[PDB]
DNA sequence: CTGGAGAATCCCGGTGCCGAGGCCGCTCAATTGGTCGTAGACAGCTCTAGCACCGCTTAAACGCACGTACGCGCTGTCCCCCGCGTTTT
């Protein structure tokens, strides 16, 4: 239901900007929502098959660390 | 000096899929390299994930999930089921 | 008794026994499962007849009767699965898909 | 009345030394679970992972734009447009 | 007159041809010969197999291969036919390579 | 006379020549080509050599030899992630 | 007698007995040479501060006293070197380095 | 229970370069988090490596040479003299 | 529509050949029948955290006006790279 229409304009106009964009287009915004998706859910089918696999039923972000080291997304912060 | 390698496996599942095709060599090779990427990546995949949870003994669980880690879609959906027909096979037999 | 590969028993043609070595001096883990060595070899098997079986449909659409990497190249790379697969793997002088840019082309 | 242009740079000078996130947390939250809920059904989330996914995500967006701006302003252009995106989604090879 | 082609119909021929062609284009004498020079800065008098000399080719090629097919798309999508280094750059910038 | 020295002029890296290199391109699906995109080419080419070569001799004398492998090279390839298939 | 840790033996900081310990239950071989606990640690340190000595500059120059996130991010993405090493790394809080390219600035 | 981690490590280094100088929690778990890494990307190459020789016990000298695999030139060539005192600081004494 | 015309390409039948492919000895790895120690999943208990919701207030979204700057279509113009036939390399 419509949650990744609550990802804003300004919410995409303020990553624009904190990316540099001076002038943005009005079709921008849709191209951002359908792709963020795609981002968001190859990770989230990932990070699941780790929980699965676990044995739980609660998503840690261990396993989420696990997952965009394995995309090649290493991050530092959240626990190991 | 000894060399051990998958190319007799190899051409008896082609003439299996292709009883008549015959093969090159050098491609024949690829497919000793192909095959034993595979068998790496998913083996270490296999070997972490058992730490992840920290246990010490890899099966199949280990290995089918990381079967759906690594292969994308329509492959570890198909050869999972050929993963689980002969596991039970086995396993009967 | 009577000795009976594995690969008999699971039906199967890859030497798992040649693995479950392999797996042994993989260190991969300290011990290692009975049915992992059987589980990926079969898998191992598709794969290959999955490539192979490809192999075999681009080497006759040249009408040739023995495959090479440029049908091995054409094939997985015509293949959206195997090339998100391999999409890392570069193949010893298999060529290049034929593919040239629409405004490459003469009005 | 300001020229426009100014505020954009004000904005983008404001934004780069600025670090905290940028998207809503609820409509970040919201969307997680809908997507999450695609693969198996009633999950359950650690703050730390929805939150660990947000620090991605917008990692994500943000570098895809520095491609796509740059992108535009090799089309000799300041405003940057989808195909530019799509160029970029392309070479990455992600695509 | 001479028949002349006009200019380019060559060139999508040319192209035809190696996109079906699969071998190197590169001369194998040329070629070691930079590797055993490039040699020289990390360690002195080595010994090349010809094998490894030849694997050097293909990723060689094959690394420069992908960048043309991508520096292409450039000029389209800057609206030109004709490649630019600042196309070629741009790629391994976006390729994140500088 | 003093023919003995009149070509010394070789400098390798010209040795991948213009006709190769649009041959090159004309095999990527280039159909026109700067004349400086040549000599750029010649620095790109380069640079992505010795990366693995410095890492592919980095390889050799850990192992304590003097002939440099294509197994060598083969592990020099994978580590930048870009894989070869066929060179065992 | 009285035991003399490790790591002061060789003069260094980190706990070598650890990563002895680690080495050894991180399966990376079933045998362990004697010195390359030490040999791996002593980088350890170096890169440890190499990078901290940056952070603390940088916590200087914000004029602050206690290193963050965002000091973490700013020095290593502005040593090149390291960048290379941390590109596919994300840092929490980290943020971007500003820039803004030369023709969007007004003239 | 009791879980371990590097900050105390680092604080002490931290006051060799900065004695006066604080951190943030936010911060420690980054270098937690980064140490942890390092260590984790040559402890697989240099395993690998004893794989590729067929040897079967893993040195220093196999540290050093992965680490010439990863560091970049000079640094590299830092801390492998580093690297270099600290076991002939530590095999002398 | 139709190509004068040359040039380019594909296809049809011959040639030569050497490598793919079965055959042929041989050894050591894979298979069988034994033991014993431990890993690790599983019940029982614990309790943390995850979820649910409210209600309220304010930033933040949101839905508009307006104005101008930039995106784009277009057109001569100029010069660099494209086809080609020798001449080196």
């Amino acid at each position: 239901r419509d949650n990744i229409q609550g990802i804003t304009k300004p919410a995409i106009r303020r990553l624009a900007r904190r990316g540099g964009v001076k002038r943005i287009s009005g079709l921008i915004y849709e191209e951002t929502r359908g792709v963020l998706k795609v981002f968001l859910e190859n990770v989230i089918r990932d990070a699941v098959t780790y929980t699965e696999h676990a044995k739980r039923k609660t998503v840690t972000a261990m396993d989420v660390v696990y997952a965009l080291k394995r995309q090649g997304r290493t991050l530092y912060g959240f626990g190991g | 000096s000894r060399k051990e390698s998958y190319a007799i496996y190899v051409y008896k599942v082609l003439k299996q899929v292709h009883p008549d095709t015959g093969i090159s060599s050098k491609a024949m090779s690829i497919m000793n390299s192909f095959v034993n990427d595979v068998f790496e990546r998913i083996a270490g995949e296999a070997s972490r994930l058992a730490h992840y949870n920290k246990r010490s003994t890899i099966t199949s669980r280990e290995i089918q999930t990381a079967v759906r880690l690594l292969l994308p879609g329509e492959l570890a959906k198909h050869a999972v089921s050929e993963g689980t027909k002969a596991v039970t096979k086995y396993t009967s037999a | 008794a009577k000795a009976k590969t594995r690969s008999s028993r699971a039906g199967l043609q890859f030497p798992v026994g040649r693995v479950h070595r392999l797996l042994r001096k993989g260190n991969y883990a300290e011990r290692v499962g009975a049915g992992a060595p059987v589980y990926l070899a079969a898998v191992l098997e598709y794969l290959t007849a999955e490539i192979l079986e490809l192999a075999g449909n681009a080497a006759r659409d040249n009408k040739k009767t023995r495959i090479i990497p440029r049908h091995l190249q054409l094939a997985v790379r015509n293949d959206e699965e195997l090339n998100k697969l391999l999409g890392r793997v570069t193949i010893a002088q298999g060529g290049v898909l034929p593919n040239i840019q629409s405004v490459l082309l003469p009005k | 009345r300001y020229r426009p242009g100014t505020v954009a740079l004000r904005e983008i000078r404001r934004y780069q030394k600025s670090t905290e996130l940028l998207i809503r947390k609820l409509p970040f939250q919201r969307l997680v679970r809908e997507i999450a809920q695609d693969f198996k059904t009633d999950l359950r989330f650690q703050s730390s992972a929805v939150m660990a996914l947000q620090e991605a995500s917008e990692a994500y967006l943000v570098a895809l734009f520095e491609d796509t701006n740059l992108c535009a302003i090799h089309a000799k252009r300041v405003t940057i447009m989808p195909k530019d995106i799509q160029l970029a989604r392309r070479i990455r090879g992600e695509r």
